[PDB]
């Protein structure tokens, strides 16, 4: 009995790799997510379920989040292309502190400047006064203000007619290459999957900028599940789920004008007017016994990966970068910077909350510093509510004698957001060409 | 389910007197292909229901042309024109996106009698 | 021209069975879906089922899950629509209904291999029929 | 409204059965080799000149052109071209295995196969590609005496 | 300084004719499907030339996965369904252009592929094996 | 060899071509500024590459490299005997001498391709 060769089609062969990916907008159902760039999808996208499939993922290693990142670092570039720059605002200004109709919490913040700056012909000249903030501005040496970052990376303006709201974003499959899902409910962040099903596009993604808290977010299915790759590892961070959202109000507490003041030849700065009325302070609210409850479930499921006589404690994080020490959002195209420093005081064996807030208008973007983008004041009362669900926890190191374990917020790259939400999908190769023994022999 | 609601039910006008009736739900009826669900229909106590309209602002063979409506989306309306007598009767709103299909309020147009 | 016929019914009791009807003149039956709806006496409405072109789609309701049948004759031009298990609160009128437009054939999509139907709502009724359950 | 209604074998839809039984949904699995999306595409196909990123869309297609061409090339360098499947003269080595087939077309399937045999690859080419040639020329050539 | 000596048929002139008299310029489309070349402007020029390799290869793969690859047309082994059409064989062949047979069954397409793959795939490989072993 | 037969009679390499042909039977196998010029070369190769695939699969002759046809050879493209043409010519010298009249052959073996071997094939599978 000789036995022979024989060579097939179809076999499916998963190798797992990279490629450039798909964007697709669900339908272009409609700005800087104008997304003019980009395919409108079927939302009702086709999914197939398999059987007898066990597959290994691997977060924390998936080249479609890199994609990711750059892909919406490129496109928040690229709406910002065409607007004015911002080049001769770095004269120095005559200031004096604001003090008319002062509040308790708000001493210091505004201030009073005026300077000279070109009108539209280059023969004259002006006189302009705004109001501004305290966290923007520097001494030289009334006293001297010179601006912050003129001794570096230039300025520029987003346009007025540009919206900040995120919009859903859908990916979908490059023809030759696959996407395979799993849909175990407990299931960590690497392991196998025996439950496998298979689809052509994504869910909706929303690109949402948070600094210390899930916003927005997925709930989970169950409870709270946690996600890291190594807990003894306390250099790496640990990322967490809810199970159950918390609403949470937070408000611009004032009433708000703005001018609009030419510069040059179609060339026109919207600075900050004058307010109307008194002052206050942002803040933030929400349930008291609910994040309580929340916390409980915490310590509910800590108890797995290590002690349970070990006691858990709550702290301040470390401090340091303000990409880190507030928490931060993008709530009515304005951006938030709240003492997160009161919450975080607790320690347990395993109704209105009120933070104050800050603003900044001077904002560098991503990590980086070659780029900054002034926003203009908007006027009127913002009003912004959101949910929660989930958060980033850091440990320090040297933690021995088995109980008082300290957990602290943090962890800066961005990315980990992006983790937090494709932690279910894996692109793969297919490679069709097979073969195989048999008995039969070709014939002449 | 995919559901809906109307304005209040009970109207009582005079002749010559436009208005306007709405019909809100709880998602885009917006189908693939660009058409969106929704249909207008009408009847009286001792009669069968009638077809006023198949879509937005697009009418059927042999009703006037006085009764043309509006909204799209997620907001669906409906306005009165020419209050003549066999305006009275039973105001429905229909989907027809997914199933099940859903029957709405019957707001009601009559005179003024007691 | 087009002209519906909606026939049996009355005054009925509890643990019974109906077989009912609906021939309509002059109409292809070839092309067209057809549907029930539900007129209770306290002004309830609602849809009830619906089948396909040529009787290979049902889908029901609810409460009436389980418990219904709906056939259909194309040759005959004949409808039939059976009932079992009877509830009390049952008691309604029953017109039977048409489709705005014809559908074509069944839709094929490749990528996955389910086939496909296309539905759309309806456009005139007829006279109904009342069948009401008390003890 | 819309339904849904009568069924076919589908996209992947035999990777976890029987190899024996699988091998019949290969139409259905190498036809997306050149699809997958087969949709307005054609708008962003026309004005999508004056960036980098409809380049990028024209290496992504030239690429896949490439590797189709690859395949059905390497295909056509053997005597097998335009068909689904072929038997040929190479004699199996059973130094490669000795299990009976009772047991792979039976209760194995492909990717365990993968793994198994996956360093044997340009051995099995080679020998193809000989058998390809050796007598299949030369003594077709001996075979062309008429 | 030219003149005209025309010897063949049309780029498309007989779509005009009748189907079984106009299957016999079936050569010249074919011919003439990948030619015409016989800044902004080359971007679309490449973009254009990229199209037409696209619709080749993919009818040129619809082709070979049937067992109708290479030549020209040929048979099969799928009876005829007469849920699609119905007529007595001469109204097609005599009576008919071809967009009225494309308006006529442009529903139906999917079906007949999918069929046609199953036929060719099923008995007539497996059944290849089986008759290539006693 | 690659192109190893140039300096030679046509009917002096008339037997050692198949080695040729396999020789010949690659070019993908074995594997900004400048990639927009790679671009256009990669375009360049896969459009001579499917014209000639195209030019062999339209007539019979797409199988083997050699075939015969079914068109008599009309003596006004040339008029030298067959001796004189096997055993005293080279290529460059035959293709200057055909390098006018070669689109009218296309189309008489496009011609003898559809003609009575497909439609004659569809009377013929009638029985
Ligand atoms: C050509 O071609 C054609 C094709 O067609 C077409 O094509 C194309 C155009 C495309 O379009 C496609 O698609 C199409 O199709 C062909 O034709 C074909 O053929 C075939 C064959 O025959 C067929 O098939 C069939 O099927 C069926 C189905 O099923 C269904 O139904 C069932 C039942 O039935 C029914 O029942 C009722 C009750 O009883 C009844 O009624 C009645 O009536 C009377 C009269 O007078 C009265 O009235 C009284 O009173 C009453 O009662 C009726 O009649 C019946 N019918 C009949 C026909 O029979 C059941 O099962 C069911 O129902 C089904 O349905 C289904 O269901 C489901 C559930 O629900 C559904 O679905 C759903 O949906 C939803 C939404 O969407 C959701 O999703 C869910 O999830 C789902 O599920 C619906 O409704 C449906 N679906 C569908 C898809 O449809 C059947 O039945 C049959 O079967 C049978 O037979 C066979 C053979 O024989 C076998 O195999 C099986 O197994 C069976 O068996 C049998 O059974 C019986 C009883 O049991 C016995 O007696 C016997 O013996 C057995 N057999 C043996 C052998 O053993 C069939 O299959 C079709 O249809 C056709 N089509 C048409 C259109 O027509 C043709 O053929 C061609 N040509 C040539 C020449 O070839
Ligand atoms: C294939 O497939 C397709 C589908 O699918 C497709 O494709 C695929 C691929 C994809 O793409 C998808 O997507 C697509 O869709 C199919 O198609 C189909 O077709 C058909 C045809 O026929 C159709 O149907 C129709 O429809 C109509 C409506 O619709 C239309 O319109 C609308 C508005 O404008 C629109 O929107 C729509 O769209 C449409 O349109 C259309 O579209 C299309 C698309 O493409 C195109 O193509 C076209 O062109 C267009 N057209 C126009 C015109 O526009 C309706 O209306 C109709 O109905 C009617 O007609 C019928 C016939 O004639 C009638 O029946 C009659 O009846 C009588 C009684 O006496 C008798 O005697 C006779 O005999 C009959 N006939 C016969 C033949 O038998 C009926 O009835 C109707 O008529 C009417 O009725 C009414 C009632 O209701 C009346 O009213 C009256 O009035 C009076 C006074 O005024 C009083 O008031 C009373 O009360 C009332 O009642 C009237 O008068 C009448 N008229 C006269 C003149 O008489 C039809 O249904 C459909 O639709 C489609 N589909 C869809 C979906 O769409 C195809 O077929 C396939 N196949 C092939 C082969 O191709
Ligand atoms: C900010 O400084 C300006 C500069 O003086 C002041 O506002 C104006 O001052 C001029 C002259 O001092 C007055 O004629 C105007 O009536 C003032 N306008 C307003 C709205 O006050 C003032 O010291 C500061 N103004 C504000 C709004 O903070
Ligand atoms: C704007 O620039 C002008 C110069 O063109 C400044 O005018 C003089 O400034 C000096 C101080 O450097 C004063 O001592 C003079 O009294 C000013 N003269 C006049 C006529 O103004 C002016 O101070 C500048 N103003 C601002 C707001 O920067
Ligand atoms: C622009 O100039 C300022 C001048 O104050 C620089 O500020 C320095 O900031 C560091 C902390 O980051 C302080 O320790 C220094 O004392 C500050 N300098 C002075 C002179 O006080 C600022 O760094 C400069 N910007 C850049 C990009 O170098
Ligand atoms: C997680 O990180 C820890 C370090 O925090 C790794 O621990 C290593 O353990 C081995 C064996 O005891 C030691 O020889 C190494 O020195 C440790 N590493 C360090 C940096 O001290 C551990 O291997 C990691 N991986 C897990 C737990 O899977
Ligand atoms: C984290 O919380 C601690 C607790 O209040 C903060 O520590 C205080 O810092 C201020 C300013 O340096 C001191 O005056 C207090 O005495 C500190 N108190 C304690 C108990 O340490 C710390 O500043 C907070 N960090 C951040 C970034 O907000
Ligand atoms: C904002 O956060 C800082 C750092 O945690 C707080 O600063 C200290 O807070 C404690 C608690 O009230 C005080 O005892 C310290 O005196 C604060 N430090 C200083 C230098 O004053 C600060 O209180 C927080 N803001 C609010 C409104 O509580
Ligand atoms: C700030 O509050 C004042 C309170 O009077 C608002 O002033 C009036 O607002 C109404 C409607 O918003 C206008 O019709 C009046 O003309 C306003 N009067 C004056 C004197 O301003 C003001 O609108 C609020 N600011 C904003 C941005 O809404
Ligand atoms: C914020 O959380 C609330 C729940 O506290 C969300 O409301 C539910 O949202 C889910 C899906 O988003 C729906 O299926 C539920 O029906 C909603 N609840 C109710 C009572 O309608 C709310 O959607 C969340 N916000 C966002 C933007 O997702
Ligand atoms: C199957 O493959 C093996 C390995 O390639 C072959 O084993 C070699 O056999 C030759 C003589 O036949 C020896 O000189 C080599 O030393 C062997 N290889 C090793 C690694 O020891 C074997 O011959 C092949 N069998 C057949 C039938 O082709
Ligand atoms: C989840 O985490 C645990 C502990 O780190 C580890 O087993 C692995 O990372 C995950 N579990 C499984 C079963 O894969
Ligand atoms: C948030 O504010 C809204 C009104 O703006 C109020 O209805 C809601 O109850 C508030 N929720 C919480 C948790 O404070
Ligand atoms: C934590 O400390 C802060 C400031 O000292 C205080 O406001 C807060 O009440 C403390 N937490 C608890 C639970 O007492
Ligand atoms: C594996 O797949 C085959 C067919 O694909 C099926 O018969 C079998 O039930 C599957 N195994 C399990 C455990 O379901
Ligand atoms: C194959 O089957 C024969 C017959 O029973 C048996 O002797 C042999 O051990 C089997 N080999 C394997 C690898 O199963
Ligand atoms: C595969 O299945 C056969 C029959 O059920 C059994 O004899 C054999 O042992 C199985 N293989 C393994 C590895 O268990
Ligand atoms: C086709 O056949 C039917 C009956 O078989 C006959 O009535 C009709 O005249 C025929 N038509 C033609 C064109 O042969
Ligand atoms: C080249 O010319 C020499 C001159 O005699 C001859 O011997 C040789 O065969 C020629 N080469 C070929 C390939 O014919
Ligand atoms: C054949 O060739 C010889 C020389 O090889 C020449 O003299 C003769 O004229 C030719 N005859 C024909 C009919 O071509």
């Amino acid at each position: 009995e000789n036995l022979w060769v024989t060579v097939y089609y179809g076999v499916p062969v998963w190798k797992d790799a990279e490629t450039t990916l798909f964007c697709a907008s669900d339908a272009k159902a409609y700005n800087v997510w104008a997304t003019h760039a980009c395919v409108p999808t079927d939302p009702n996208p086709q999914e197939i379920h398999l059987e007898n499939v066990t597959e290994e993922f691997n977060m924390w290693k998936n080249n479609m989040v890199e994609q990711m990142h750059t892909d919406i670092i490129s496109l928040w570039d690229q709406s910002l292309k065409p607007c004015v720059k911002l080049t001769p605002l770095c004269v120095t200004l005559q200031c004096t502190n604001v003090t008319n109709n002062i509040t308790d919490d708000m001493r210091g913040e505004l201030k009073n400047c005026s300077f000279n700056m070109t009108t539209e012909l280059r023969d004259k000249k002006q006189k302009v006064y705004s109001l501004f903030y305290r966290l923007d501005v520097v001494q030289i040496n009334n006293k001297e203000y010179r601006l912050i970052n003129c001794n570096t990376s230039a300025i520029t303006q987003a346009c007025p007619k540009v919206s900040f709201e995120p919009i859903p974003i859908h990916y979908c499959a490059p023809a030759g290459f696959a996407i395979l899902k799993c849909k175990d409910k407990k299931f960590n962040g690497t392991g196998p999957c025996p439950s496998v099903s298979t689809v052509q596009c994504t869910h909706g993604i929303k690109p949402v900028v948070s600094t210390q808290l899930l916003l927005n977010g997925s709930l989970a299915e169950e409870e709270v599940m946690i996600r890291s790759e190594n807990i003894t590892n306390n250099a790496k961070n640990i990322l967490v789920q809810f199970n159950t959202p918390v609403q949470i109000n937070c408000t611009r507490p004032n009433n708000n004008t703005r001018k609009s003041i030419r510069i040059g030849p179609g060339q026109a700065f919207y600075a900050t007017g004058d307010i109307i009325g008194d002052i206050r302070q942002a803040h933030c609210t929400v349930s008291k016994a609910t994040w309580n409850e929340t916390l409980g479930k915490v310590v509910k499921q800590l108890r797995k990966h290590f002690g349970n006589n070990t006691i858990i404690r709550f702290a301040n994080s470390s401090g340091g970068d303000l990409e880190v020490t507030t928490h931060s959002f993008n709530c009515g195209g304005e951006f938030f910077y709240c003492n997160t420093s009161g919450l975080f005081n607790s320690t347990w064996i395993s109704d209105s909350i009120t933070l104050p807030c800050r603003i900044k208008q001077i904002i560098n973007m991503w990590q980086r510093i070659g780029q900054a983008m002034y926003a203009p004041p908007i006027q009127g009362v913002i009003r912004c509510v959101s949910n929660i669900t989930g958060l980033i926890l850091t440990r320090d190191g040297g933690s021995t004698n088995s109980t008082t374990e300290t957990f602290r917020p943090g962890g800066g790259d961005m990315r980990d957001n992006w983790r937090s939400e494709l932690y279910k999908y894996k692109v793969v190769k297919i490679e069709p060409l097979g073969v195989a023994p048999t008995r039969a022999k070709r014939r002449v | 389910d995919i559901v809906m609601t109307q304005t209040p039910l009970s109207l009582s006008v005079t002749p010559g007197q436009p208005a306007s009736i709405s019909c809100k739900s709880s998602e885009s009826l917006r189908q693939s292909n660009g058409k969106t669900s929704l249909y207008w229909y009408r009847q009286k106590p001792g009669q069968s229901p009638q077809l006023l309209v198949f879509e937005v602002s697009n009418r059927f063979s042999g009703v006037s042309d006085r009764f043309v409506g509006s909204g799209s989306g997620t907001d669906f309306t409906l306005r009165i024109s020419r209050v003549e007598a066999e305006d009275v009767g039973f105001y429905y709103c229909m989907q027809s996106k997914d199933f099940p299909l859903t029957f709405g309020g019957g707001t009601k147009v009559d005179l003024k009698r007691t | 021209r087009v002209q519906l016929v909606e026939s049996g019914g009355g005054v009925v009791q509890p643990g019974k069975s109906v077989r009912l009807s609906c021939v309509v003149s002059d109409f292809p039956f070839s092309k067209y879906p057809m549907y029930w709806v539900r007129q209770a006496p306290g002004k309830g409405l609602e849809w009830v089922a619906a089948i396909s072109g040529d009787a290979w789609h049902v889908v029901y309701s609810n409460s009436v899950q389980g418990r219904f049948l709906v056939s259909r004759d194309n040759v005959k031009n004949t409808l039939y629509l059976e009932m079992n298990s009877l509830k009390i609160e049952d008691t309604a009128v029953y017109r039977c209904a048409r489709m705005f437009q014809e559908s074509g054939p069944p839709r094929l999509d490749r990528w996955s291999g389910r086939n496909y139907y296309y539905y759309s709502g309806m456009d005139v009724w007829g006279q109904g029929t009342t069948v009401t359950v008390s003890s | 409204a819309v339904g849904i209604g009568a069924v076919f074998l589908g996209f992947l839809g035999a990777a976890g059965s029987t190899m024996g039984a699988a091998s019949m949904t290969l139409t259905v699995q190498a036809r997306n080799l050149l699809s997958g999306i087969v949709r307005a595409i054609e708008a962003q196909q026309h004005l999508l000149k004056l960036t980098v990123w409809g380049i990028k869309q024209l290496q992504a297609r030239v690429l896949a052109v490439e590797r189709y061409l690859r395949d059905q090339q390497l295909l056509g360098i053997w005597g097998c071209s335009g068909k689904l499947i072929c038997t040929t003269n190479v004699p199996w080595n059973s130094s490669w295995s000795n299990r009976n087939l009772s047991e792979i077309w039976d209760n194995m399937t492909w990717l365990q196969w993968d793994k198994e045999i996956s360093n044997y690859t340009q051995i099995i080419y080679g020998l193809l590609e000989e058998s390809q040639n050796q007598q299949e020329k030369n003594e077709q050539d001996l075979l062309a005496l008429d």
